C-alpha cells in the first residue's frame, strides 16, 4: 500500500509513487543536451503520428528569459508547466537582481519546485526530466532534473526512450574530445546521437528539432536551429546512420 | 497507522523510521572532527556515471559565512534543507544583530523536522545533517539533527552506511588521547587525520575525486577543491 | 460526524462509552440547597489531595459543575462557560440563569456532533445552580449535546446502580444534610474500590443560607469530606 | 467532506438514514381542527427523576402565532429552533408583517436541505410539525418538514416512533368534512390517536392547542388526564 | 498620489511620407538643478518601434522594464517572434495607455508623457501619445510639455494636415524636428543641448542617432542690448 | 464526486440521474400554441393536502418549470432561474432569452462546490420573440436539451415512447393537454383525477399560466370521454 | 487532513492517546520529589554514543524563573513543547499582570497545547509526559505531572518512564510530609540508581531543584522585590559531591 | 487500486483517470476539422437522444476569428470555450491583437494540465477542434484532456472518428490545395464527416458546419445553410 | 495633489428623425489652450446598428466606450447572437456608469 500516495515513505526508503513518475517518463520521446565549449544543444524527437502533421510546428523545446532552453521528455504538459513557473522563476529573479537567471540558479528553483511535488500526498510528482541550460556570467551549463527533484550538472545528457543508446554516443564524445566540441561540432553530433537514438523507436518516420546556445555562434542567447544550419546535420546524421 | 506520521499500537513511528532509512539511499559515508581552533568534515564523493559535471556533485554546503553543513540522504530532500538552513540564517541576522550560531541553528531545524513527525500531511524529509562550525562562544561545532527532530552535539560523529564502524575508530582515538578534539594547530592535519582515521575505517584507499572536505575556521567555512586534498592525500602517504 | 445505519452517532456513542469507565459523579437536588460528590479516578498515597481541582468546578459563583470524562476536554467546556457566564453579565448586568448557560454550553457539544469532523468531547456535566426565576436547579449534559434537569442524578461509572438507589432513598421535601447522607451512601455502594476515603472524594455545596440573602458555594476541604463521612457513619 | 453524496441506486444514505434517527425519536402529532390546531405529544421515558418544571419541553413557540415540535435527536431540533427563531423576527423587522406559517416552514426546510448538500455537515436527524395561523387569518396551518428538506400540509400528521400505527388512526378518524370543529374534540382525536401507542399514560402526554391570533396554550398534566379517562370510558362502554 | 521628482521635458515627433521621426534631450531635471546629462529617453522597442517619454524618470526607468519584459515574453512559445507575431507599435502603445489609465483609476499614476512612434507591418506610420491620464490622441505631429506649446506650431507648418504627409521627405522633416529642438534649448529653462533622434521608415529600418548637438544658433544680436530701458551704454 | 468511472462517466452524475428515476412523472409538450407542462403529484397519504404540493413553478412570466427527483433540491434552482431572469430584465430592460435562462440553471449545476449533483430535472417552458415556445429539460450533469415534447421521472421510459406516438409538428394547446393528461394516466398508479395531477401552460398571449383543478377536472373528464371512444 | 485524528473506539478508548502513553512508557525514566522547602526533578543523561557531548542536550528545563519541567517520551515533542510553554508564560501572563504565571496555571496552559494535540485536525498527540515542578506566592511549592491526553494532576513525588512502577514503589516508602530539600535530593538520588543500568554520576544524571531564592543568579543588584530565581540546576560536581555520600 | 484519482500514478506511469477522461470523448458525436491554406472547416455531425430533441451543438465561437468545435462532456466544453473567450478578449482589449492560434492552444494545455495534478480535481472529458484565421494563415487544432494540443491539417474525433481520420490522411494532397474556394473545403469536410457514419446518413439537423478564414469571420452555418452540402 | 481628472472640450449633439437618428460631434481634442489633435474621432459604431459618443474626459470617454462595445460582444455570446436593442443597449449603459458611482 505504500505506492498509492505520494508523500509515502516505503519500508525501504523509497518514494514510490515518484518512481512511477519515472515511468512515464521512460515512455516518452528522447531528448538530449550537450554542454559543448561555450554553450549547449538540445535536441529532441519529435515522433510524427501522420501525415496530417503540420511539418516543423509543434516544436518542443522551449526558450526560458533568453538564455536558457528547455526540453523534456514524458508527459508534455507536465513540461510546459515546469516551464511556465521556470518563466516566473526567472522574471522574479530578473525584476530584483537586472542580471538575467544563473543556470546553476535557475536549476535550483525548479528543483526546489518539483521537490516540493513530493512532499504531499495531495500532489503527484511530474512525470517528466527535463534537460535544460545555457550561458551565463561563467560559463555554459547543463542540466537534467529528474521527477524526484534531483537534478545534476552534465557534459551530455539524456532522456526519454532512446536513452541507452544516446547516453552510450555521448559517452563517445567526452572521452574522445576531452578539449571540448564546437557549438557547430555538437550540433550536427546531438542531430546524430538522435537519428542513432531513434532506432529504440526505429518503427515511426521522425522530425529532428535542436537548438543552442552559445556565446559565439548566438551571443549566449537561445536560438532554433533552422533552414541552412539544420539540414547541414539532418544530413550529417543520416550518414553516419548506416 | 503506517503511511502519516500518526502512532503505531506499539507508540512508533513508522514514517519517521523509514525517512531513516532513505538517509543511508546515496551510500554516501562522513565524518567531522573539531581541531584545536577549527573543524573537519569528509564525506566520500562518488561520481557513477562519466557523464556528470563533477564539479556539481556535492552534500557539503556553504549556509553561511560561518556555517557549513553536510547531508546524508537523497539530493533532493538534502538541498530543500539547504534553502531553509540559509534563509533562516539570514533572517536571524538581520533580526537579532550577530550571525546565527550552528547550535541554534540545528535546534531551529530540528524543531521543523519534529512537525512533519506531528502533522500528518508533510512526509518527514529523508536526511540527516551535520552542521559545523567554530562558534564565537562554543569554539569548534558539529550539532548532528535527524527526522526524527533529535539534534545533539558531538565532540566526532559520522554518518553513513558504516557509521558505527567509523564511530567506533573514532570513539578509540580520543578514549586513548583523553581528550575531545584533535590537537593539532593547522586545519591541514586535522584534515589528514579525519581523512587517515576515515580510510583505517572503511579498508579503501582515496583518490582525490573520491573525497570532499568542508573546513571551518574563526570567521569562514570553506570546501578544500580536489588539488587541496591531493596536497593532504600525498602528506597522507608518508606516515602510512 | 456521521450517521449509522441505525440512525446513531459513532463517534457520540463510543464517547459515552468513554464516560462510563469514569468516576462517578452525583448531584442530588435539595429544599434548600443542591450536592454535588465525585469519586476521583486513579489514586495513590502520593497524589497530593490538599491542593487538588479534578471533578468540581465553579462556573460562576452561582452555578458549579461536576465532571464525568475526559478532563482536558472538561476544561476546554469549562472555560467558554466561564466566558459566556461573564458576557451575559457584562451585556446585561444580571447574573446569568442557569439554563442558558447549560443550554450554550450544550450547544457548543452538539456542534462537534453536525459538523467539522472532530471528535467529540468526552465529558459528561451534571450542573447545580441558583436564580432567581427558578431557584436551585439540576442539569446534565452529554457528547450528544442533550440536556436535561434533575432531583438528582449521577454520571460516570455504575449509572443505572447508583442511579437505582437514589431513585429508592429520595424524596421532594429533603434537606441538604440528608442529601449529603445519601450522596455518599450511593457513592459508597456504587464505587469500584475498597472503601470510600476521604482522599477519594470530591464534595460540594450550594446552599442559600437563611441568615442573609446570596447563595454561597462551598467546595469542601478535604478534612471536612473526612468529617462529613465520620457523622454520617461510613468511619 | 462530501459526507451526504449519491448512492448506485440514487439515495441519499446520510439523509435516509437520518430518517431513522426520526424514527427512533418519541412520537408527535398534530391535527387541524376548524379553528384550531393541537399538537400532542408522548414523553420520553429511558430513565424517571425528572425535574419536569424546568426540562426542554417538546413543543416550541417560533412566534406568538406559530410553533414547532419535532421527533427525532433533540440536540438537532435546537438549532432549527433558534434559525428560525431568529428569522421570525428578522421578517418583522424587514418585512413589518410577521411570517405565515407556510414561509416559516419553507424557511426551516431549507435550512435542513441545505445541510443535505454542504460539505462537512451531516443531516439533522429530524422532522417538525409546525402549525399556527397567518396574520389576520383564521384557517389553521399545519406543515411537515423532513431530513430531505421536503416539506408540505397535513389535516393531521404525525412523526416519531409508531408514527405509522397512529398515522393510520388518523387516516380513518379523521374526515375532511367535520374536522374536529371544538378544541376539546380535537384534543379528543389527538389523545385518541396518542393512546394508541402511548400506552395508558397520564404524564405519558402533553397536548398543545394553537387559536388564531396568538392564542397558545399548553395543558397541564390534569386537564389531559381527564381526557384520558373520558377516552377509556367511551372503549369500556362496549 | 505622487510627486515626481528627477524629470525630463519634451518629446517632439511627427510622421512623414514613409515613416516617423521622434526626438527628444538627453535631461534629467531635478526640479531646477540639470543634474544628469546623460539620460536617454527614446526606447526602442524592436525594429519598428520607439517610446519616446517625458516626466518622471524613475517612472520611466520602469516603463523600460516593462517594454523588455513584454519582448522577452513575446518570445515564449512564439516560433514567429521576429516576423508575422512581433511586436507592432499598435500594440506597445495599446499596452501601455492601458497601464497608464489603470495606474491612474488607482491613483497612483505613472507621473509621465509617452508618445509611441513607430511603422506598423503592413507600411502605415504610427504616432499616438498617452499621459498619466491615461488620455490618448494621435495627430501628424506631436509632442509633450513644452515641445507642444512651441514645437507643435512649427512642425504643423510641414504638415498641417493628413494629406501633407506624403508630400514630407525625410530631409525636410528631419530638419524640422532639429530646428524646433534648437527653439526649446533657447526658450526652455530645463532643455538641454544634446539630444537623440530616431526615425522609423518603412523601408530604412529604425535609424537611431545618438548624441546631436543644437547648433547654428543665432546669440551675436546679444551684443546690442544693454538695460532695460533707458540705459544708453 | 469528481471521479470518472473505466467507462468514462461521472458515478455521482450517474447515480444522481437514477434518483431522479425515481420522482413523479413530469411531462411537457411543447407545440405552435404554447407549452404544455404537467405532473403526477403522488401524495404519500390522502391525510396531506394535495394542493401545497408544487412540482410546476414560474420562473417569470414567459417561463415555468416542472420538476422531478428529490424536489428539496429544487429549491435553489428556482431560486436562481427567477433571480436571473429577473437581473436579466434589470440590466437590460427585455425578458431573458429561455435558453439563455436554462443555460443559467445548468452553469449552476456543475458547481461542485456543495458537496453532491442535485438529484432533481427540470422541464424548463417558455418563449421568446427570437425562437418561439421551447422546452428544455436540465439534467444534474449540467447538461441540457431541447426537446418538442419531454417526460421524466418514475415513468419516463413508457412516457418518451408514448410522446414520441403522439407528437407532430402541428398540435394544438387542446390536444397537448389531452395528452399530458392521457399519458400521465397511463404511468400512474392511482387513477388520474383532478387531486393528483396538474396541468399548466405558458402562451404569448397570457405567460405562464398553471391551470384550476376545476379546468383540469373538466379536461380529465373530457378525456374519459374522448377515450372511451374505439 | 482537517479531522481529527485521535477518534473515539468502540470500547471508548482514544487510539492515539493510549499509544502516545506507551511511547511515553518506553522512553528513560525521571522522578520528582516535592519537599516542604522545595521540590527536585531529576533524569537520566541516556549518551546514545560516549561521541555525543552530555551537556549539550538539556532534558530538564527552565520555564519561569521558578517552575521547571522534565519529562518521558518523545524529546523532540518535548522540546518544541517547553518553547510553546516560555512563550505563553509571557503572551498568556507575564504581558498582563507583569509577574510569572502561578504553577497549576502554567501547568494548565501546558495541559491545554496537548490537549488540542488530542483533538485538533490532522495532528497525532504529543508523545511526553512531564513532571513540572515549581513555586509562587500563594500556592507555594508544588510538583504535577502532565499526560498526552492532557490530563494533569498534582504528587507529592511520582516518577514516569521506564521504571516507573518500581521507583513509584520506593518513592512511595521514603517520602514523608515532613522532607527537607537535602534529603529528596538524596532519595531522588537513591530512586535514580536502581533505574540507572550503567555509570551513575554526575554526567549521566540530571537533577534540578526549586527552591530558596538565588540572588547571584539574578544579574543585577538594586531592585530588592525579586531576590532571584528558585529554579537552579545541580552542577556535575553538586550532584557527585551528594553520590559520594550514599 | 491505482484509479481514484488523476493524482496516481499507476505502477507503469500512467494517469488513469486522464485516460479514462479521453475514453469520455470517444462516446460523443464525430466532429471533424480541416484546413487549407486560406480557410478551415468544422463540420460536426450533432448528436440526438431522441428523434424530438434538439442535435445538441459541438461548435462554438470564440472570437471573431476563431472558434471550436466540441465531442463530449459539454459543460467541460462550456467552461473551456469561455476561458477562450476571455482570453481572446484580453488580447484585443489590452493589446488590441487577435491572438494567435497556437497560442489559444498552448492556454488550453495548460488548463486541462492543472486538473490532472491536483487530488480533488477531475480532468476535463471533452475534446475539441479548434479553427481560427490569424497573422500566420489559416489554423486547426486538435486538444485532448490530457493536456495535449496538437496543430493538424485536418481530423475528427468522437465515435468511429478513425474514418475520416485516414480519409483526410490520404485526402490532404488534395485539400490542402483548396485556397480561394470555400464551398469545396467544406464538401470535403462534409465528405470526411461522412467515412465515420453508420446509423444513418448526414441530416439537415444533423449537420453543422463552420467556417473561417482570409476574408471570411468565424461563421456558424446550422441546418438550413447546409442543405447544399449533402 | 493628483487629479484623475481632465477635460477636452469637445460637442457632440444627437437628433433623432422619424426613421434614422445622427450623432454628430466635432472632432477637434484639445487641453487647456492648446490644441492635441484635429483629428480625433468621439463618435463611434458600436455594432448592431448603434452610435455612441461619450465626451468629457477623453480617458474615460475611451474607457466607457469600450466597456460597452465590449458589453455588445458579450451579450451576444450569452444570448445566441440577439440583437441589442437601442433600449436594451441604454440601460446597460445605466449599470456601467452607474458602476462607478463613486
Ligand atoms: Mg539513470
Ligand atoms: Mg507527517
Ligand atoms: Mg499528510
Ligand atoms: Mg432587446
Amino acid at each position: 500500500g505504500y505506492d498509492l500516495s505520494n508523500s509515502v515513505f516505503s519500508p525501504d526508503g523509497r518514494n514510490f509513487q515518484v518512481e512511477y513518475a519515472v515511468k512515464a517518463v521512460e515512455n516518452g520521446t528522447t531528448s538530449i543536451g550537450i554542454k559543448c565549449n561555450d554553450g549547449v544543444v538540445f535536441a529532441v524527437e519529435k515522433l510524427i503520428t501522420s501525415k496530417l502533421l503540420v511539418p516543423q510546428k509543434n516544436v518542443k523545446i522551449q526558450v526560458v528569459d533568453r538564455h536558457i532552453g528547455c526540453v523534456y521528455s514524458g508527459l508534455i504538459p507536465d513540461g510546459r508547466h515546469l516551464v511556465n513557473r521556470g518563466r516566473e522563476e526567472a522574471a522574479s529573479f530578473k525584476k530584483l537582481y537586472k542580471t538575467p537567471i544563473p543556470i546553476p540558479a535557475f536549476a535550483d528553483r525548479l528543483g526546489q519546485y518539483v521537490q516540493a511535488h513530493t512532499l504531499y500526498n495531495s500532489v503527484r510528482p511530474f512525470g517528466v526530466s527535463t534537460i535544460f541550460g545555457g550561458v551565463d556570467k561563467n560559463g555554459a551549463h547543463l542540466y537534467m532534473l529528474e521527477p524526484s527533484g534531483s537534478y545534476w550538472g552534465y557534459k551530455g545528457a539524456a532522456t526519454g526512450k532512446g536513452r541507452q543508446s544516446a547516453k552510450a554516443e555521448l559517452e563517445k564524445l567526452v572521452d574522445h574530445h576531452p578539449e571540448g566540441l564546437s557549438a557547430r561540432e555538437a550540433v550536427k553530433q546531438a542531430a546524430k546521437i538522435i537519428y542513432l537514438a531513434h532506432e529504440d523507436n526505429k518503427e515511426k518516420d521522425f522530425e529532428l528539432e535542436i537548438s543552442w546556445c552559445s556565446l559565439s555562434e548566438t551571443n549566449g542567447l537561445h536560438k532554433f536551429v533552422k533552414g541552412d544550419l539544420l539540414q547541414e546535420a539532418i544530413d550529417f546524421a543520416q550518414k553516419e546512420i548506416n | 497507522d503506517r503511511h502519516i506520521t500518526i502512532f503505531s499500537p506499539e507508540g512508533r513511528l513508522y514514517q519517521v523510521e523509514y525517512a531513516f532509512k532513505a538517509t543511508n539511499q546515496t551510500n554516501i559515508n562522513s565524518l567531522a572532527v573539531r581541531g584545536k581552533d577549527c573543524t573537519v568534515v569528509i564525506s566520500q564523493k562518488k561520481v557513477p556515471d562519466k557523464l556528470l559535471d563533477p564539479t556539481t556533485v556535492s552534500y557539503i554546503f556553504c549556509i553561511s559565512r560561518t556555517i557549513g553543513m553536510v547531508v546524508n540522504g537523497p539530493i533532493p530532500d538534502a538541498r530543500n534543507a539547504a534553502l531553509r538552513a540559509k534563509a533562516e540564517a539570514a533572517e536571524f541576522r538581520y533580526k537579532y544583530g550577530y550571525d546565527m550560531p550552528c547550535d541554534v541553528l540545528a535546534k531551529r531545524m530540528a524543531n521543523l523536522s519534529q512537525i512533519y513527525t506531528q502533522r500528518a500531511y508533510m512526509r518527514p524529509l529523508g536526511v540527516i545533517l551535520t552542521f559545523v562550525s567554530v562558534d564565537e562562544e562554543l569554539g569548534p561545532s558539529i550539532y548532528k539533527t535527524d527526522p526524527a527532530g533529535y539534534y545533539v552535539g558531538y565532540k566526532a560523529t559520522a554518518t553513513g552506511p558504516k557509521q558505527q564502524e567509523i564511530t567506533t575508530n573514532l570513539e578509540n582515538h580520543f578514549k586513548k588521547s583523553k581528550i575531545d578534539h584533535i590537537n593539532e594547530e593547522s586545519w591541514e592535519k586535522v584534515v589528514e587525520f579525519a581523512i587517515t582515521h576515515m580510510i583505517d575505517a572503511l579498508g579503501t584507499e582515496f583518490s582525490k575525486n573520491d573525497l570532499e572536505v568542508g573546513v571551518a575556521t574563526k570567521d569562514k567555512f570553506f570546501t578544500l577543491s580536489a588539488e587541496n586534498i591531493e596536497e593532504r592525500l600525498v602528506a597522507i602517504a608518508e606516515q602510512d | 460526524t456521521i450517521f449509522s445505519p441505525e440512525g446513531r452517532l459513532y463517534q457520540v456513542e463510543y464517547a459515552l462509552e468513554s464516560i462510563s469507565h469514569a468516576g462517578t459523579a452525583i448531584g442530588i437536588m435539595a429544599s434548600d440547597g443542591i450536592v454535588l460528590a465525585a469519586e476521583r479516578k486513579v489514586t495513590s498515597t502520593l497524589l497530593e489531595q490538599d491542593t487538588s481541582t479534578e471533578k468540581l468546578y465553579k462556573l460562576n459563583d452561582k452555578i458549579a459543575v461536576a465532571v464525568a470524562g475526559l478532563t482536558a476536554d472538561a476544561e476546554i467546556l469549562i472555560n467558554t462557560a466561564r466566558i459566556h457566564a461573564q458576557n451575559y453579565l457584562k451585556t446585561y448586568n444580571e447574573d446569568i440563569p442557569v439554563e442558558i448557560l447549560v443550554r450554550r454550553l450544550s450547544d457548543i457539544k452538539q456542534g462537534y456532533t453536525q459538523h467539522g469532523g472532530l471528535r467529540p468531547f468526552g465529558v459528561s456535566f451534571i450542573y447545580a445552580g441558583y436564580d432567581d426565576r427558578y431557584g436551585y436547579q439540576l442539569y446534565t449534559s452529554n457528547p450528544s449535546g442533550n440536556y436535561t434537569g434533575w432531583k438528582a442524578i449521577s454520571v460516570g461509572a455504575n449509572t443505572s446502580a447508583a442511579q437505582t438507589l437514589l431513585q429508592m432513598d429520595y424524596k421532594d421535601d429533603m434537606k441538604v444534610d440528608d442529601a449529603i447522607e445519601l450522596a455518599l451512601k450511593t457513592l459508597s455502594k456504587t464505587t469500584d474500590s475498597s472503601a470510600l476515603t476521604y482522599d477519594r472524594l470530591e464534595f460540594a455545596t450550594i446552599r442559600k443560607g437563611a441568615n442573609d440573602g446570596e447563595v454561597y458555594q462551598k467546595i469542601f476541604k478535604p478534612q471536612e469530606i473526612k468529617d462529613i463521612l465520620v457523622k454520617t457513619g461510613i468511619t | 467532506r462530501a459526507l451526504s453524496i449519491f448512492s448506485p441506486d440514487g439515495h441519499i444514505f446520510q439523509v435516509e438514514y437520518a430518517l431513522e434517527a426520526v424514527k427512533r425519536g418519541t412520537c408527535a402529532v398534530g391535527v387541524k381542527g376548524k379553528n384550531c390546531v393541537v399538537l400532542g405529544c408522548e414523553r420520553r421515558s429511558t430513565l424517571k427523576l425528572q425535574d419536569t418544571r424546568i426540562t426542554p419541553s417538546k413543543v416550541s413557540k417560533i412566534d406568538s402565532h406559530v410553533v414547532l415540535s419535532f421527533s427525532g435527536l433533540n440536540a438537532d431540533s435546537r438549532i432549527l429552533i433558534e434559525k428560525a427563531r431568529v428569522e421570525a423576527q428578522s421578517h418583522r423587522l424587514t418585512l413589518e408583517d410577521p411570517v405565515t406559517v407556510e414561509y416559516l416552514t419553507r424557511y426551516v426546510a431549507g435550512v435542513q436541505q441545505r445541510y443535505t448538500q454542504s460539505g462537512g455537515v451531516r443531516p439533522f436527524g429530524v422532522s417538525t410539525l409546525i402549525a399556527g395561523f397567518d396574520p389576520r387569518d383564521d384557517e389553521p396551518k399545519l406543515y411537515q418538514t423532513e431530513p430531505s428538506g421536503i416539506y408540505s400540509s397535513w389535516s393531521a400528521q404525525t412523526i416519531g416512533r409508531n408514527s405509522k400505527t397512529v398515522r393510520e388512526f388518523l387516516e380513518k378518524n379523521y374526515d375532511r368534512k367535520e374536522p374536529p370543529a371544538t378544541v376539546e374534540e380535537c384534543v379528543k382525536l389527538t389523545v385518541r390517536s396518542l393512546l394508541e401507542v402511548v400506552q395508558t399514560g397520564a404524564k405519558n402526554i402533553e397536548i398543545t392547542v394553537v387559536k388564531p391570533d396568538s392564542d397558545i396554550v399548553a395543558l397541564s398534566s390534569e386537564e389531559i388526564n381527564q381526557y384520558v379517562t373520558q377516552i377509556e370510558q367511551e372503549k369500556q362502554e362496549q | 498620489t505622487q510627486q515626481p521628482i528627477v524629470t525630463g521635458t519634451s518629446v517632439i515627433s511627427m510622421k512623414y511620407d514613409n515613416g516617423v521621426i521622434i526626438a527628444a534631450d538627453n535631461l534629467g531635471s531635478y526640479g531646477s538643478l540639470l543634474r544628469f546629462n546623460g539620460v536617454e529617453r527614446l526606447i526602442p522597442v524592436g525594429d519598428n518601434t520607439v517610446v519616446g517619454i517625458s516626466g518622471d524618470i524613475s517612472d520611466m526607468q520602469h516603463i523600460e522594464r516593462l517594454l523588455k519584459d513584454l519582448v522577452t515574453e513575446n518570445a515564449y512559445d512564439n516560433p514567429l517572434a521576429d516576423a508575422e507575431e512581433a511586436l507592432e507599435p499598435s500594440y506597445i502603445f495599446e499596452y501601455l495607455a492601458t497601464v497608464m489609465y489603470q495606474r491612474r483609476s488607482k491613483m497612483n499614476p505613472l507621473w509621465n508623457a509617452i508618445i509611441v512612434a513607430g511603422v506598423q507591418s503592413n507600411g502605415d506610420q504610427f504616432l499616438r501619445y498617452v499621459n498619466l491620464l491615461g488620455v490618448t490622441y494621435s495627430s501628424p505631429t506631436l509632442a509633450t510639455g513644452f515641445g507642444a506649446h512651441m514645437a507643435n506650431p512649427l512642425l504643423r507648418k510641414v504638415v498641417d494636415r493628413e494629406s501633407d504627409i506624403p508630400k514630407t521627405t525625410v530631409q525636410v522633416a528631419e530638419e524640422a524636428i532639429v530646428n524646433a529642438m534648437r527653439v526649446l534649448y533657447y526658450r526652455d529653462a530645463r532643455s538641454s543641448r544634446n539630444f537623440s533622434l530616431a526615425i522609423i521608415d518603412k523601408n530604412t529600418g529604425l535609424t537611431f542617432k545618438k548624441n546631436l548637438q543644437v547648433e547654428n544658433m543665432k546669440w551675436d544680436f546679444a551684443k546690442d542690448i544693454k538695460g532695460y530701458g533707458t540705459q544708453k551704454i | 464526486v469528481s471521479t470518472f468511472s473505466p467507462e468514462g462517466r461521472l458515478f455521482q452524475v450517474e447515480y444522481s440521474l437514477e434518483a431522479i428515476k425515481l420522482g413523479s412523472t413530469a411531462i411537457g409538450i411543447a407545440t405552435k400554441e404554447g407549452v404544455v407542462l404537467g405532473v403526477e403529484k403522488r401524495a404519500t397519504s390522502p391525510l396531506l393536502e394535495s394542493d401545497s404540493i408544487e412540482k410546476i413553478v414560474e420562473i417569470d412570466r414567459h417561463i415555468g418549470c416542472a420538476m422531478s427527483g428529490l424536489t428539496a433540491d429544487a429549491r435553489s434552482m428556482i431560486e436562481h432561474a427567477r433571480t436571473a431572469a429577473v437581473t436579466h430584465n434589470l440590466y437590460y430592460d427585455e425578458d431573458i432569452n429561455v435558453e439563455s435562462l436554462t443555460q443559467s440553471v445548468c452553469d449552476l449545476a456543475a458547481a461542485a462546490a456543495m458537496s453532491r449533483p442535485f438529484g432533481v430535472a427540470l422541464l424548463i417552458a417558455g418563449h421568446d420573440a427570437d425562437d418561439g415556445y421551447q422546452l428544455f429539460h436540465a439534467e444534474p450533469s449540467g447538461t441540457f436539451y431541447r426537446y418538442n415534447a419531454k417526460a421524466i421521472g418514475s415513468g419516463s421510459e413508457g412516457a418518451q415512447a408514448e410522446l414520441l406516438n403522439e407528437w407532430h409538428s402541428s398540435l394544438t394547446l387542446k390536444e397537448a393537454e389531452l395528452l399530458v393528461l392521457k399519458i400521465l394516466k397511463q404511468v400512474m398508479e392511482e387513477k388520474l383525477d383532478e387531486n393528483n395531477a396538474q396541468l399548466s401552460c405558458i402562451t404569448k398571449q397570457d405567460g405562464f399560466k398553471i391551470y384550476d383543478n376545476e379546468k383540469t377536472a373538466e379536461l380529465i373528464k373530457e378525456l374519459k370521454e374522448k377515450e372511451a371512444a374505439e | 487532513y482537517s479531522f481529527s485524528l485521535t477518534t473515539f473506539s468502540p470500547s471508548g478508548k482514544l487510539g492515539q492517546i493510549d499509544y502516545a502513553l506507551t511511547a511515553v512508557k518506553q522512553g528513560v525514566t525521571s522522578l520528582g520529589i516535592k519537599a516542604t522547602n522545595g521540590v527536585v526533578i531529576a533524569t537520566e543523561k541516556k549518551s546514545s554514543s560516549p561521541l555525543a557531548m552530555s551537556e549539550t542536550l538539556s532534558k530538564v528545563s527552565l520555564l519561569t524563573p521558578d517552575i521547571g519541567a522534565v519529562y518521558s517520551g518523545m524529546g523532540p515533542d518535548y522540546r518544541v513543547l517547553v518553547d510553546k510553554s516560555r512563550k505563553v508564560a509571557h503572551t498568556s501572563y507575564k504581558r498582563i499582570y507583569g509577574e510569572y504565571p502561578p504553577t497549576k496555571l502554567l501547568v494548565s496552559e501546558v495541559a491545554k497545547i496537548m490537549q488540542e494535540a488530542t483533538q485538533s485536525g490532522g495532528v497525532r498527540p504529543f508523545g511526553v509526559s512531564l513532571l513540572i515542578a515549581g513555586h509562587d506566592e500563594f500556592n507555594g511549592f508544588s510538583l504535577y505531572q502532565v499526560d498526552p491526553s492532557g490530563s494533569y494532576f498534582p504528587w507529592k513525588a511520582t516518577a514516569i518512564g521506564k521504571g516507573s512502577v518500581a521507583a513509584k514503589t520506593f518513592l512511595e516508602k521514603r517520602w514523608n510530609d515532613e522532607l527537607e530539600l537535602e534529603d529528596a535530593i538524596h532519595i531522588a538520588l537513591l530512586t535514580l540508581k536502581e533505574s540507572v543500568e550503567g555509570e551513575f554520576n554526575g554526567d549521566t544524571i540530571e537533577l534540578a531543584i526549586i527552591g530558596d531564592e538565588n540572588p547571584d543568579l539574578l544579574g543585577y543588584t538594586g531592585i530588592p522585590t525579586d531576590k532571584g530565581p528558585r529554579f537552579r540546576k545541580l552542577t556535575s560536581q553538586e550532584i557527585n559531591d551528594r553520590l559520594e555520600a550514599l | 487500486n491505482y484509479d481514484g484519482d488523476t493524482v496516481t500514478f499507476s505502477p507503469t506511469g500512467r494517469l488513469f483517470q486522464v485516460e479514462y477522461a479521453l475514453e469520455a470523448i470517444k462516446q460523443g458525436s464525430v466532429t471533424v476539422g480541416l484546413r487549407s491554406n486560406t480557410h478551415a472547416v468544422l463540420v460536426a455531425l450533432k448528436r440526438n437522444a431522441d428523434e424530438l430533441s434538439s442535435y445538441q451543438k459541438k461548435i462554438i465561437k470564440c472570437d471573431e476569428h476563431m472558434g471550436l468545435s466540441l465531442a463530449g462532456l459539454a459543460p467541460d466544453a462550456r467552461v473551456l470555450s469561455n476561458y477562450l473567450r476571455q482570453q481572446c478578449n484580453y488580447s484585443s482589449l489590452v493589446f488590441n491583437r487577435k491572438l494567435a492560434v497556437e497560442r489559444a492552444g498552448h492556454l488550453l494545455c495548460d488548463k486541462a494540465q492543472k486538473n490532472t495534478q491536483s487530488a480533488g480535481g477531475r480532468p476535463y472529458g471533452v475534446g475539441l477542434l479548434i479553427i481560427g484565421y490569424d497573422k500566420s494563415g489559416a489554423h486547426l487544432l486538435e486538444f485532448q484532456p490530457s493536456g495535449n494540443v496538437t496543430e493538424l491539417y485536418g481530423t475528427a474525433i468522437g465515435a468511429r472518428s478513425q474514418g475520416a481520420k485516414t480519409y483526410l490522411e490520404r485526402t490532404l494532397d488534395t485539400f490542402i490545395k483548396i485556397d480561394g474556394n470555400p464551398d469545396e473545403l467544406i464538401k470535403a469536410g462534409v465528405e470526411a464527416i461522412s467515412q465515420s457514419l453508420r446509423d444513418e446518413s448526414l441530416t439537415v439537423d444533423n449537420l453543422s458546419i463552420a467556417i473561417v478564414g482570409k476574408d471570411t469571420p468565424f461563421t456558424i452555418y446550422d441546418g438550413e445553410a447546409v442543405a447544399k452540402y449533402i | 495633489q493628483f487629479n484623475p481628472y481632465g477635460d477636452n472640450g469637445g460637442t457632440i449633439l444627437g437628433i433623432a428623425g422619424e426613421d434614422f437618428a445622427v450623432l454628430a460631434g466635432d472632432t477637434r481634442n484639445i487641453t487647456d489652450y492648446s490644441i492635441n489633435s484635429r483629428y480625433e474621432p468621439k463618435v463611434f459604431d458600436c455594432g448592431d446598428n448603434i452610435v455612441m459618443s461619450a465626451n468629457g474626459f477623453a480617458a474615460d470617454g475611451d474607457a466607457l466606450v469600450k466597456r460597452f462595445k465590449n458589453s455588445v460582444k458579450w451579450y451576444h455570446f450569452d444570448h445566441n447572437d440577439k440583437k441589442l436593442s437601442i433600449n436594451s443597449a441604454a440601460r446597460n449603459i445605466q449599470h456601467l456608469l452607474y458602476g462607478k458611482r463613486f
